RNA sequence: UCUAGCGAAACCA
RNA sequence: CGUGGAGGUCAGUGACGAAGCCUAGACCGUAAGGUCGGGUCGAACGGCCUCUAGUGCAGAUCUUGGUGGUAGUAGCAAAU
RNA sequence: AUAUUGGCGAGAGACCGAUAGCGAACAAGUACAGUGAUGGAAAGAUGAAAAGAACUUUGAAAAGAGAGUGAAAAAGUACGUGAAAUUGUUGAAAGGGAAGGGCAUUUGAUCAGACAUGGUGUUUUGUGCCCUCUGCUCCUUGUGGGUAGGGGAAUCUCGCAU
């Protein structure tokens, strides 16, 4: 469906840029300029967890985890965890081609030679 | 018990079960035909059950009666499906008569799933594959680096270019007065 | 290019550090010789060392000294490397503080001295 | 497991006994393997290594190499092989500090106290 | 000894500051003594030697050893022959991106004869092995991109002969080069750098095969290839035939780093050579 | 020992005198004696297959179909030693047939133009005073060559067989005294077919036929490229009547060891994956791992029991592997030595191992003890060598 | 009195 | 939502690079935050169901450490 | 039979992990301060091996530069990793006694942006768990599971390849 998001930028502290010790995380004040966090913000149920490619992420971290998406290939799509090594990852891949799942990061840790 | 074992694996720790950022769940339990782990889902919390799984290459079904609820060695009936794809899915109905509408139709769908699976793999055997993945690992990218600032700073490449012009000219190859060099300069030479 | 570029570092140099950021900014961009020569007018006080930051011209005398040492540096590892030194200018010259104690200020000065290309007149 | 309450099991306590041994026990700490034909010799799988035999090398980036032993490092739980050596830039030469456990002792220096030793493990010494 | 850090931190830094004091008082006396005899100073240059790498490493035979049937073979799998110029073919890979054709480009100026297809889906390499001979291409050149960057090259002669796979490493464009210099349509000369062994003068040999002959000396161009540490340097010059004897530069074209990976016989058939760290981890052979 | 080699990009010999323990990469190391070039007839004519007869000829393959007598002398090296010298005695020329080949060089697998090459150059006969050899083509051409009385080498038979030949290998047990010569070959998609020719050698009779196994893991046909084979005895036990009493075993190229038992008929009863991927595969030599020789002169492997096979294999890359009967891994063979593709290898007397191939490289390898005996270079890429007498001159 | 050298602290939404 | 530790489990990840750091790199969350890319880096670490707490900071003229301006200024035993 | 923050020893920990934990993981009751009684710090990590940078050269000397070791000096006895505050240089932009953000948009710079390349039907030929005949074997004994030999596609038919 069409994905409506509510809110394009992010939520910060007031005041976060005129201090470096203070994050920019939210955390509530205890002029009205500032964008308050709130449940009206609170994206569409259907729309809610769509990657711009349209499908819900899917974090995995090997073949086993790969082949829980067997059935459920066009709503979700895998996501390679951020420590798998190089040798499991390009198994990952053959696996996911070979079942069709795409794949949000490819290319993460590779190179293709020759 | 079945609804005991269910709420067992619902509400306390079911093994198999995987959590999604999305905040649904999904059975690594290798019978199970759907990905979730829901009410239905579960092998474990229900005894008539039926997967389309394959072994090396043939497709079969499995049969799960409450009958061999005991002895889970003898527990799994597998049937051989056939080739033909709607001689199969026959098979299937046939298998599954009188049998409820959620198994059958999950049912067919996987077998759909891993008959396109093969198609897709027997393409991708046969297709072409010039580039291969190599990762890098970084300490062989950093002696790369290292290692190549090492020979272009050791290596004088312009004066040893230097050299072998000078060479190549006071050696002859260029004949008398060459285009390359002026006369006076080549005058200077000879 | 690292072939047509000879460098001189200098470490741990207990100097005033902002008489020599002010004396390492006077001498950027110039041919070395011509460098050294201003620099042993700066001895004799016939010219000045601008200041533009930390303040008018002084002629602070601790700060050249080392600034010519590693001239001198420089132009010896240029010499060694086999450039001209005509065309060896200063390209880069930094400083930055060295660690407070081991109340004083001491830095880090480095260089790098580099050939002035000349282009090739193109044929037909 | 560790069945014996005089036995303990911790780390802080194994590491240092270890690294405050003193030197009569870091030589039977100090152990090499023999070889299959030196079990097939005297019947018998390691022994506390001294300098006077001789080894060969079975681990490590120096494999397959082989020699007697210059002097027993006791100091650094070590042992420097003659002939396994570092040379310098300047031309000189410091031998690599080995370690007995990545040894295979090759030929034994026999001596009384080590033919009486090889009696009392066991051994069918000829 | 001592294993307190602000102790053992001073006390060593002090024994090399006592250390250095004495090196320069003892070069400084060997300079006066030099001052007085130029002998012994030839004699300590004589006596130690600065070792580098250059000069110390591991002996092969292939260094300086004549190749058996040379022109045969040079003939044979180099196109090497004034009556046959090359033609070249430029085989960019499956779904290439802008960075190898702009690549691409550069290296259509570099050979003669040479000319670009864009590679489509689904034919294998004996198929346009068999078109490019039916064409009478006599080699084709396949750039390898990714991540929109070129890092692989590969070189095959096209009558069975052998396959290079060379890894481009660091790039730089004419742009960015400070002494820029503008190229002319002249055939440049060329510089081959110390390819002096049996593997070393193959490539040299493919290199010569490949380049154009026949240079132009009006137009005072070269290219260079040096080949330093497994590691070799294309860069591209103007030339300044100075009075002073020391002929001028200015490199004019891009400069790239190639490093062979693999070196195979036939069209992808049989690999004589191949790169591996293990091999890279001995630091002295360099296979050339 | 001495060594011919096969130099290809001379196209020539070498005689190589070098004793155990030379090494010529290292300048410490025991250099070798003698190196002699001999024959050298350019790249376009290079030497594919030597054939010793005792001491003093030799048969030459050329890649114009040409085989050669050759007369071998020795002459005092002028440490004493003789070294030999090559005169060619006899020719027989015209054995090549490329038309049948460009012809199926579209149903190719590999990406090359496929050109002819004697891969066979054997006597047909396990007793000797033999003087009459066979040499066959890739184009399945069979030669029945006569050394004649005058000592001239004269040809007899020209038979043909199925398109690619990528090996043929002679059966050499048992009944000598019959007249029963038994071979049998394979290429691409062209099946392992044995065939009893006649002793008059001007018929042959296909015999038998391999059958392809049945369709893989991906219900995907398994492609057919054999590339070598050896015999062994054949079956104990009851003859089944009407089979084959033939055991023999077989490398393909895509990674299968293929083991054939004619009592049990045309397809593989064990057929093994040794490398992942099916990696390809160039030669296959059969040892014992004692170093002991328990071949044939042919190199038949004499023994009924599959699982005392053990087999040496190389890539097209470099890699030397060895394998049982079974197809578990025993070994890499000087793998931190070669660096090209070992395009040749072969078991010498049992406790040898000739290497040599893209590497420029002879290698002198034990069998037993995997150590390496030799390393010579040679200057040019090796297809094929054979090893002398062991000499220890000093 | 100038240069050179050395070189603070108070205080600081 | 986050943090240290504990029981179970994922035959979870990891020297083909864990954790940490940077990231004018991308993504998902209303937010607390989470996920990945890249760079650096070298040896451990995570998800889930539970337990447990020395469990979440901008201020307290808070404690300790580091660094500014003041300032080349004051001034020349302000420590030498 | 009981107490035991001392001694001599052990063995453990849902304890802390170098601003914590003893003041003290380190030459800590130390250096130091006090006339004294007393008070009382800071301070752990090169590397697997010092293999701790031969030699040349600048340089009073400190420090360099070539060179080399090392897997890594993006580990040089200032040394694991190396954040922020703050500093220097270069580049870009803005400013001329200019302060910051929020929204929205241009411009400039820049990045991402298929290893996508298939499906349906028909047809050709070939192959096999396709067909036929002859088997063997496991039990969960059925709407089963595995597996061999030879033959055939001449005809049909399925799958595969083409
Ligand atoms: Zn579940």
């Amino acid at each position: 469906p069409k994905i409506v998001k509510k809110h394009t930028k992010k939520f910060k502290r007031h005041h976060s840029d005129r201090y470096h010790r203070v994050a920019e995380n939210w955390r509530k004040q205890k002029r009205g300029n500032i964008s308050q966090p709130k449940i009206g913000y609170g994206s569409n149920k259907k729309t809610k967890f769509l990657s711009p490619s349209g499908h819900k992420t899917f974090l995995v971290a090997n073949v086993k985890d790969l082949e829980t998406l067997t059935m459920h290939t066009k709503t979700y799509a895998a996501e390679i965890a951020h420590n798998i090594s190089a040798k499991n990852r390009v198994v990952i891949l053959a696996r996911a081609k070979a079942l069709g799942i795409k794949v949000t990061n490819p290319k993460g840790r590779l190179a293709l030679e020759a | 018990s079945d609804e005991i074992v269910w709420q067992v694996i619902n509400q306390s720790f079911c093994s198999h079960r995987i959590k999604a950022p999305n905040g649904q769940n999904f059975c690594r339990n290798e019978y199970n035909v759907t990905g979730l782990c829901t009410r239905q889902s579960c092998p474990l919390a229900n005894s008539k059950y039926a997967t389309v799984k394959c072994d090396n290459g043939k497709l079969y079904l499995y049969m799960k009666t409450p009958e061999r609820a005991h002895t889970p060695a003898k527990l799994w009936e597998r049937i051989k499906l056939s080739k033909n794809y709607t001689k199969a899915l026959q098979q299937i109905d046939e298998h599954l008569l009188h049998w409820s509408k959620f198994f059958r139709h999950k049912c067919k769908q996987r077998f759909t799933k891993l008959t396109q699976v093969m198609i897709t793999e027997r393409r991708l055997a046969l297709r072409e594959e010039e580039r291969h993945y190599v990762g890098v690992a970084p300490k062989v990218k950093r002696r790369e680096q290292n290692r190549e600032r090492k020979a272009l700073v050791a290596a004088k490449i312009e004066k040893a270019i230097e050299k072998e012009l000078m060479d190549r000219l006071k050696s002859g190859a260029y004949g008398d007065k060459p285009l390359n060099v002026d006369e006076k300069v080549w005058k200077k030479i000879m | 290019n690292p072939a047509k570029s000879a460098s001189a570092r200098g470490s741990y140099l207990r100097v005033s550090f902002k008489n020599t950021r002010e004396t390492a900014q006077a001498i950027n961009g110039w041919e070395l010789t011509k460098a050294q020569k201003y620099l042993e007018q700066v001895l004799d006080h016939q010219r000045a060392i601008p200041f533009r930051r930390f303040n008018k011209a002084r002629w602070p005398a601790k700060s050249v000294k080392f600034v010519q040492g590693l001239l001198q540096n420089a132009a010896a590892n240029a010499e060694a490397k086999g450039l001209d030194a005509t065309k060896l200018y200063v390209s880069h010259i930094q400083v930055n503080q060295a660690p407070k104690q081991r109340e004083s200020s001491p830095s880090h000065i480095e260089l790098v001295v580099t050939e002035k290309e000349e282009a090739v007149a193109k044929a037909a | 497991a560790k069945q014996s309450l005089d036995v303990s099991s911790d780390r802080r306590k194994a590491r240092k006994a270890y690294f405050t041994a003193p030197s009569s026990q870091r030589r039977v700490l100090l152990s090499a393997p023999l070889s299959k034909e030196l079990r097939a010799q005297y019947g018998i799988k390691a022994l506390p290594i001294r300098r006077d035999d001789e080894v060969l090398v079975v681990r490590g980036s120096k494999k397959g190499q082989e020699g007697k032993i210059s002097s027993v490092y006791r100091l650094k739980f070590a042992v420097q092989v003659d002939k396994v050596t570092k040379e310098k830039v300047n031309g000189a030469s410091v031998p690599i500090n080995l370690h007995p456990s990545k040894l295979v002792i090759t030929k034994l220096h026999l001596d009384k106290d080590r033919k009486a030793l090889i009696q009392r493990k066991g051994g069918k010494l000829e | 000894n001592i294993t307190n850090k602000l102790k053992r931190q001073e006390i060593f830094a002090d024994i090399k500051h006592e250390k250095n004091k004495e090196r320069h008082t003892m070069r400084r006396k060997r300079a006066k003594e030099e001052r007085e005899n130029p002998e012994l100073r030839e004699q300590r240059l004589k006596e130690n030697v600065t070792q580098t790498i250059e000069n110390t490493r591991v002996y092969d035979e292939t260094i300086n050893k004549e190749v058996e049937g040379d022109e045969d073979d040079l003939m044979r799998y180099f196109n090497s022959n004034s009556n046959e110029p090359p033609k070249i073919f430029l085989t960019t890979n499956v779904n290439a991106k802008k960075s190898a054709y702009e690549f691409a480009n550069i290296l259509i100026e570099i050979l003669p004869n040479v000319t670009f297809v864009k590679r489509k889906f689904g034919y294998k390499l004996k198929e346009i092995s068999d078109i490019c001979i039916k064409r009478n291409f006599t080699d084709i050149v396949i750039i390898n991109e990714d991540k929109k960057k070129v890092t692989g090259l590969t070189f095959i002669h096209l009558p069975e002969g052998p396959t290079f796979y060379f890894k481009l490493s660091s790039f730089v464009e004419v742009k960015k080069i400070v002494g820029h210099g503008r190229p002319t349509s002249h055939i440049p000369e060329l510089i081959l750098n110390n390819f002096q062994t049996r593997l070393g003068q193959t490539v040299g040999r493919l290199f010569q095969s490949i380049l154009p002959q026949n240079p132009d000396i009006e137009g005072r161009q070269v290219i260079t290839l040096h080949n330093q540490r497994d590691y070799i340097f294309f860069r591209r010059h103007r030339y300044v035939f100075k009075d002073n004897e020391r002929v001028g530069l200015q490199e004019l074209g891009p400069q790239f780093t190639l490093k062979l990976k693999r070196l195979q016989r036939g069209i992808k058939e049989e690999t004589e050579w191949e790169h591996k760290p293990e091999m890279d981890k001995e630091k002295k052979k360099f296979y050339l | 020992m001495r060594l011919l080699v096969s130099c290809v990009d001379s196209g020539s010999i070498k005689e190589v005198l070098c004793n155990i323990g030379t090494d010529t990469s290292v300048q410490s190391a025991l250099q070798p004696f003698h190196v002699a070039p001999h024959l050298a007839e350019g790249l376009k004519a290079y030497v594919d297959r030597m054939w010793v007869i005792s001491e003093d000829e030799a048969i030459l393959a050329r890649n114009s179909g040409v085989v050669e007598l050759v007369k071998i002398s020795k002459h005092l090296k002028e440490p004493k030693f003789d070294i030999s010298e090559f005169e060619i005695t006899s020719s027989v020329s015209d054995l090549f047939d490329d038309a049948k080949l460009e012809s199926l060089s579209s149903k190719s697998v590999k990406r090359t133009k496929l050109v002819d090459g004697f891969v066979t150059l054997c006597p047909i006969k396990k007793d000797s005073s033999n003087n009459t050899f066979v040499a066959a083509t890739k184009s399945g051409l069979l030669h029945i060559i006569k050394k004649g009385e005058d000592k001239k080498l004269i040809k007899l038979a020209s038979l043909g067989l199925k398109a690619p030949v990528e090996f043929l290998q002679l059966y050499d047990l048992e009944d000598t005294d019959t007249d029963k010569y038994i071979f049998a070959y394979g290429g691409e998609e062209n099946l392992i077919k044995l065939v009893e020719i006649d002793s008059s050698f001007q018929s042959l009779k296909q015999i038998w036929e391999a059958k392809n196994v049945k369709n893989d893991r991906l219900d995907m046909r398994v492609p057919v490229w054999p590339m070598a084979l050896r015999f062994l005895e054949p079956s104990p036990g009851k003859t089944e009547k009407g089979k084959l009493n033939y055991q023999f075993a077989a490398i393909t190229r895509w990674s299968h060891l293929t083991k054939y038992s004619t009592q049990h008929g045309r397809k593989p009863f064990a057929q093994i994956d040794l490398l992942p991927n099916r990696e390809p595969l160039s030669q296959m030599e059969v040892f014992d791992a004692k170093g002991e020789n328990v071949v044939s002169s042919l190199g038949n492997f004499q023994s009924e029991t599959f699982n005392e096979l053990n087999v040496i294999t190389t890539d097209y890359k470099k890699n030397v592997f060895k394998f049982d009967g079974n197809g578990r891994m025993l070994g890499k063979v000087g793998r931190d030595d070669i660096t090209g593709s070992s395009t040749y290898i072969h078991v010498h007397d049992g406790k040898y191992l000739l290497q040599g191939g893209l590497d420029r490289y002879v290698r002198i390898f034990d069998i037993k003890t995997n150590k390496m005996l030799v390393k010579v270079y040679v200057g040019s890429r090796i297809n094929f060598i054979v090893m002398l007498d062991d000499v220890e001159i000093e």
